[PDB]
């Protein structure tokens, strides 16, 4: 199942609005340099032995930690970091970050979209934020699969 | 993403 | 230039055509009555096609939605495709 | 750039304008889109008549305020024969009670 749930962490990754895909080093510093404290994306990572980035400005300027795929667990760069969280999803990876940083770790705040998501979307996102018993809700069925889709906050 | 898809097949 | 979108409880609201045209349900179908989407979701939905327009200098800003509204909105958003 | 809702009675015009334009103009406006000349039109920000000489930017409407995603609303009333109306605008819907899940 280990390729399996790289395909379904990728159809989420597709879906977050903040992939910039085959995006440089480089730019990914030129387009941080200036944003706020916590703004963040995902790219791929140019390292042979590494599959995707996250570049996130920190009070000290734009910096890119790796992310590690091994047993078909997710985790950040155990060369960087070391109780290190596992996840079968990035996108709760980056989830259960920008959670810990709404309590108290890992600072990631806003996420730097590619375009304007969709108000649907949006909406989703607006919902997660509120409920996880999206069962619970008076909406068609229609639309609770859609929300089912995507139970993440970012 | 096959791109990423092929290149942990690889790796 | 301008179109109107009229809710269900009859507030008209007018919004360059332009924007309008990013729900594909307008654009499919120089007036348009939903009976089916009140004026505190409409307003909204008019808001968010200012947001998408202005912003597709990326550095796209949050578009607040009040929980209140949300669910009323997700299906409005579904049913505008947009 | 500012961005507007224009509200009267049942009528909402969103439109944009920028910070250094005046009440006139967006009256102009106005004029284009409803039908009436701009010395049948009067413009509030709240209960506060608008100059049709001054700036958007000395009646306070700024980029920071007035964005694509939070419009500020500037209210209108027409001069029905020798008078103006009062200014009214008519409230949006209310949304229903949350669900308890949404807590």
């Amino acid at each position: 199942q280990q390729a399996a749930r790289l395909a379904k962490a990728l159809r989420e990754l597709g879906q977050t609005g903040w992939y910039w895909g085959s995006m440089t080093v480089n730019e990914a510093k030129e387009k941080l340099k200036e944003a706020p404290e916590g703004t963040f994306l995902i790219r791929d990572s140019s390292h042979s032995d590494y599959l995707l980035t996250i570049s996130v400005k920190t009070s000290a300027g734009p910096t890119n930690l790796r992310i590690e795929y091994q047993d078909g667990k997710f985790r950040l760069d155990s060369i960087i970091c070391v109780a290190l969280a596992a996840f079968d999803s990035v996108v709760h990876l980056i989830d259960y970050y920008v959670q810990m940083c709404k309590d108290k770790h890992l600072y990631l705040t806003k996420p730097l979209y590619t375009s304007a998501p969709s108000l649907q979307h949006l909406c989703r996102l607006t919902i997660n934020k509120c409920t996880g018993a999206i069962w619970g809700l008076p909406l068609p069925t229609r639309l609770k699969d859609y929300l089912e889709e995507y139970k993440f906050q970012v | 993403l096959q791109h990423l898809m092929d290149k942990w097949m690889a790796m | 230039m301008y179109v109107k979108l009229i809710s269900s409880d009859g507030h008209e609201f007018i919004v360059k055509r332009e924007h309008a045209l990013t729900s594909g349900t307008i654009k499919a179908m120089n007036e348009v009555n939903f009976r089916e989407i009140p004026s505190h979701v409409l307003s909204k939905v008019c808001m968010y096609f200012t947001y998408k327009v202005r912003y597709t200098s990326t550095e796209i800003p949050e578009f607040p939605i009040a929980p209140e509204i949300a669910l009323e909105l997700l299906m409005a958003a579904n049913f505008l495709d947009c | 750039d500012v961005f507007l809702m224009i509200r009267r009675h049942k009528t909402t015009i969103f439109t944009d304008a920028k910070e250094s334009s005046t009440v006139f103009e967006l009256k102009r406006i106005v004029e284009g889109i409803l039908k009436r000349p701009p010395d049948e039109q009067r413009l509030y920000k709240d209960d506060q008549l608008l100059d049709d000489g001054k700036t958007l930017g000395e009646c306070g409407f700024t980029s920071q305020t007035a964005r694509p995603q939070a419009p500020a609303t500037v209210g209108l009333a027409f001069r029905a024969d020798d008078t103006f109306e009062a200014l009214c605008i008519e409230p949006f819907s209310s949304p229903p009670e949350l669900p308890d899940v949404m807590k």
